């Protein structure tokens, strides 16, 4: 059995960048895929990227494409975030997943999540 | 590799005390003698004086000190060369100390000898210096070992034939 | 296998098709990912039985215990004399086994290929094979994966 | 290359009463001499069996 | 001292070593001098070494 930790809730002033951490119980050397998902409050889902495995390839949806960059420490068995820019559309919740295999296929395991609200 | 030296002069070291060391257990091409690197002292015409020499190393590699307390068996032959029932033994020095005492007592027969003589050793940095005292049961240093290090060297147990 | 690809990604093996319904790269997901995993395991393990819990604070001895420091030093000199050569040696053999471990995967693939590509498909060495019938999108994948329909084809024969 | 020789081996001695010097300095010093030869067969009896298959 | 506590206790003491015979009796009186301590598991007895030493 394994369990998917994420950093703690974070507040940022607009126009700032954050930074979330998500790591997995146990974290030895790894290669499962992972991703990101937003939350808007009282919204659906709604799909950000991923890493593949040890390949380490990277892919973002067209809506930014430049503002959400994640890279993969997998000997930590880590994923990270340096999402930038940010806005009031932006207030929402992140999660981070994982597929179960080194592609960026659907995914069954979840972390706690993070709120991440932005105002001064 | 060393560099054997005279720390203390005969002639000119004790010019108050006997210098001549006799001892049969030590004998040399089959008569009295005695150890090369040390001395044995006594009291001339009755009298020990009290002897204070010190040794300065005025050399940049240290110097290997040999000293050793003489143990009589019984107090015949302790009055009989120091004329003092009791005598003590001091060296001292920049980090090193330590006071003997001479333990008189009949010993079982080794060597065809009764009293014992122990010996002891201590090393001088450059620049340092040694003060010795005593007022009987002494064995003076007469040479002294100044060593240089050096890397591979060691000791070996062997028969094998030189070649 | 003469040669390895750069313009494939997502995957250490995969194959390739020059069909008129298009012409592009594509991975073996089943295999790619199954070697994955022992190579996982694999370092996994040897950082497990590489344990480093321990004391390790350095002692000093005076003068007169020449004999204690040289058999103090000889101590630790002779562990980590002995831990360099394990590290080495268990790092070094291990890779030769993965070198080896991705050779057999390839090689057998491109044999469980053959199996379910009969000699409808005219092999021609160089890591390929030359098709006797037509095949669309729906038959190249059928040899990509685990299903094949070869008595359906009997061009030429 | 990895069987690396440079070291002092000169042997000590100790008195009577450090007889629990002679007896932990004896282990040490018999304690790397069995761990050199299992690593020194284990090493060449390994790779021989690779080179057999290799050639 | 009795130790009233629960953890151990390091306790220090220092014994004066006087050049000569003139400070050894203008400091305490005694050109022979002892001093002693003594625990339930530990005692030993110690004396001045009163000699010139180098400086
Ligand atoms: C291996 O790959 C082949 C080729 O991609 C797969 O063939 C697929 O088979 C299914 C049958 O379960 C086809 O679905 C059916 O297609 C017909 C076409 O007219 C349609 O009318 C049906 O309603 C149904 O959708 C599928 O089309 C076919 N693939 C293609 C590209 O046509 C095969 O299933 C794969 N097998 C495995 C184990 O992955
Ligand atoms: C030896 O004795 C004489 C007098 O008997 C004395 O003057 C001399 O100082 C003594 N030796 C030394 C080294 O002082
Ligand atoms: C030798 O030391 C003793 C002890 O104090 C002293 O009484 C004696 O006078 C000293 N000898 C000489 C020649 O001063």
């Amino acid at each position: 059995q394994v369990q998917l930790v994420q950093s703690g809730a974070e507040v940022k002033k607009p126009g700032s960048s954050v930074k979330v951490s998500c790591k997995a119980s146990g974290g030895t050397f790894s290669s499962y895929g992972i991703s990101w998902v937003r939350q808007a409050p009282g919204q659906g889902l709604e799909w950000m990227g991923g890493i593949i495995g040890m390949f380490g390839t990277t892919n973002y949806a067209q809506k930014f494409q430049g503002r959400v960059t994640i890279t993969a420490d997998e000997f930590t068995s880590t994923a990270y975030m340096e999402l930038s820019s940010l806005r009031s559309e932006d207030t929402a919740v992140y999660y981070c997943a994982r597929g179960g295999s080194y592609y960026v296929d659907y995914f069954h395991h979840w972390g706690q999540g993070t709120l991440v609200t932005v105002s001064s | 590799s060393f560099e054997r030296f005279e720390i203390f002069p005969k002639e000119s070291s004790w010019p108050n005390h006997t210098v001549t060391g006799v001892s049969a257990s030590c004998s040399h091409n089959g008569k009295s003698s005695f150890y090369r690197n040390l001395l044995w002292l006594t009291g001339k015409n009755g009298l020990y004086p009290n002897l204070s020499k010190s040794y300065v190393n005025n050399k940049e590699k240290e110097v290997l000190v040999l000293w050793g307390v003489h143990h009589p068996p019984n107090i015949g032959n302790q009055r009989a060369l120091y004329h003092t029932e009791n005598a003590y033994v001091s060296v001292v020095s920049s980090h090193y100390s330590r006071r003997f005492t001479p333990e008189i007592a009949k010993r079982p027969k080794v060597r065809d000898q009764e009293g014992r003589i122990n010996y002891y050793w201590t090393l001088l940095e450059p620049g340092d210096t040694i003060i010795f005292e005593a007022n009987g049961n002494l064995i003076a240093p007469w040479y002294a070992f100044a060593l240089s290090r050096g890397f591979g060297s060691g000791i070996i147990t062997s028969n094998a034939p030189m070649d | 296998i003469e040669g390895g690809w750069t313009g494939m990604v997502d995957g250490w093996y995969g194959y390739h098709h020059q069909n008129e319904q298009g012409s592009g790269y594509a991975a073996d997901q089943k295999s790619t990912q199954n070697a994955i995993n022992c190579i996982t395991n694999k370092v996994n393990s040897v950082i497990e039985k590489m344990n480093t819990q321990f004391t390790a604070v350095g002692k000093e001895f005076n003068k007169l215990e020449r004999r204690m420091e040289n058999l103090n030093k000889k101590v630790d000199d002779g562990f980590l004399d002995i831990w360099t050569y394990n590290a080495e040696l268990l790092v070094l053999l291990e890779n030769e086994r993965t070198l080896d471990f991705h050779d057999s995967n390839v090689k057998n693939l491109y044999e469980k290929v053959k199996s379910q590509l009969k000699n409808n498909a005219k092999e021609i060495g160089n890591g390929c094979f030359e098709f006797y019938h037509k095949c669309n999108n729906e038959c190249m994948e059928s040899v990509k994966n685990g299903t094949y329909d070869y008595p359906k084809y009997s061009e030429e024969s």
